[PDB]
């Protein structure tokens, strides 16, 4: 060892946005 | 009402067309529950797509681009209708319009199509949306355009499986410039895009690092807004999953004292968990990188988290302390012991997570070899660290791990007991 560990939880912003004005 | 709007968009009079496209837009621009399904069933979508190509009438173009943006903001079935009427190549073309309003709406529309799924994201990039999107990014770019384009850019990078690296590589210089903005919205979306590009193989992390992002990403660890901090921390954490040289890029810019402040502030459990995961990928590196963790004063508060925190934090803190025992020098391992690491590693031996049991067992074994070296060199009667493990109630736990179902945990316990307690 030691081994590098990638992120195991999904973290992301907003996929879509509606324009109100 | 509606049969006059359909007749208007389907009429050949410029003023009738603009009137009903504004009416359809307003109806689609409503707060919650827009009648996207009813606007589609009225057969007006192909007319709006035709109204996009009307470069002699920019007002209708913008109204038609805004109505399609809101249709594309609905369900996947609504986004597909926009795609089926050939809007994607027309919106890419509208990125080169004399109207700033049309260019900005085309950018939003593409972001909404690219946001739907990796398939739709791939269709937008295949239609060559990336280069013209980056072309309307300079020093004279308005804030509203900077926000719309930075959010669209994040959607171009978003999703699993990730986009081809050659396909998102032109974005990296622009994203490195956008993280220098003081606008929290731009920062949030540029950090999101960089957290996606850095989430993968070391060739990806290498290109992110060569764009010069590491100093500004470390600064962003101290941003007061969690909206910025969350993708900032995730980006920093993804970069340090690379080789020692790649990880060094982050450490050289005083990230370790910044990462410590996230552990000692009254912050969300998920922020502390991510800081601990980041630190663990640094203690997974060379002796100089572990030294920098020690030098920053992280070991003390890390040992306390390993002992007292919530299980998800204790998990990452376990990997952080164990990694340090794996790559660390004899005197560094002893510093870990003097900061009180044996007891909390022992206490997690009866933990139901087999991965964590294995991590704490490896950490205790690495410590034991060091304790043995001290005994041999000084011709002592006993291994000082084997005494400490017994005092912490760790010995009875290792003896009980001989009954564990898991072979790797069983074989480890036997190997440890034979080499140090016979």
């Amino acid at each position: 060892s030691a081994v590098k560990r990638p992120a195991a939880t999904k973290k992301a912003g907003q996929a879509k946005k509606k324009k109100l004005d | 009402s509606l049969p006059a709007m359909i007749g208007g968009v389907y009429s050949d009079d410029n003023n009738l067309q603009l009137e009903a496209t504004t009416q359809f837009r307003k109806l689609l621009s409503i707060e919650r529950s827009p009648p996207i399904e009813e606007v589609i069933q009225s057969g007006v979508v192909p007319r709006f797509v035709q109204f996009l190509t009307r470069e002699d009438f920019p007002q209708l173009q913008f109204e038609a681009a805004w109505a399609l943006t809101n249709i594309a903001s609905g369900t996947s079935e609504n986004t597909k209708v926009v795609i089926d009427h050939g809007a994607v190549p027309i919106f890419v073309k509208l990125l080169g319009s004399s109207s700033d309003d049309v260019r900005e709406q085309a950018v939003w529309a593409l972001g909404n199509v690219a946001g739907d799924s990796p398939k739709c994201r791939d269709l937008v990039l295949a239609n060559g949306a990336l280069l013209p999107l980056l072309a309307q990014l300079n020093e004279h770019t308005k804030l509203s355009m900077l926000r719309n384009a930075t959010w669209t850019l994040s959607n171009f990078c978003r999703g699993k499986p990730q986009p081809s690296f050659e396909q998102t590589r032109p974005a990296l210089p622009a994203l490195a410039r956008l993280i220098h903005s003081n606008d929290e919205e731009v920062l949030t979306d540029a950090c999101w895009a960089l957290s996606y590009l850095s989430d993968g193989t070391n060739d990806k992390i290498q290109a992110v690092i060569e764009a010069g992002v590491c100093p500004r990403l470390v600064e962003l660890l101290l941003h007061p807004s969690p909206s910025v901090l969350i993708p900032a921390l995730r980006t920093v954490g993804n970069i340090v999953t690379g080789d020692d040289a790649q990880t060094q890029c982050i450490i050289d810019h005083q990230a370790l004292p910044c990462l410590l402040s996230l552990l000692t502030q009254n912050l969300k459990k998920s922020i502390k968990k991510e800081a601990c995961w980041t630190i663990s990928n640094i203690t997974a590196g060379n002796k100089d990188q572990i030294q920098a963790v020690i030098n920053a004063g992280i070991i003390g508060p890390l040992v306390n988290l390993l002992q007292t925190a919530e299980f998800d934090i204790k998990k990452e803190a376990a990997w952080a302390i164990s990694n340090a025992t794996s790559g660390g020098s004899h005197d560094q391992i002893k510093y870990l012991v003097s900061e009180g690491c044996i007891k909390p590693l022992c206490d997690l031996l009866i933990c139901p997570d087999i991965r964590i049991v294995t991590v704490c067992l490896e950490g205790l074994e690495n410590i034991l070899k060091v304790g043995e070296t001290d005994k041999t060199l000084a011709a002592g009667d006993v291994n000082v660290f084997s005494q400490m493990i017994d005092e912490a109630e760790g010995l009875e736990k290792i003896e009980n791990l001989q009954s564990h179902d898991n072979n790797e945990i069983y074989e480890k316990a036997v190997k440890i007991l034979e080499a140090y307690w016979m």
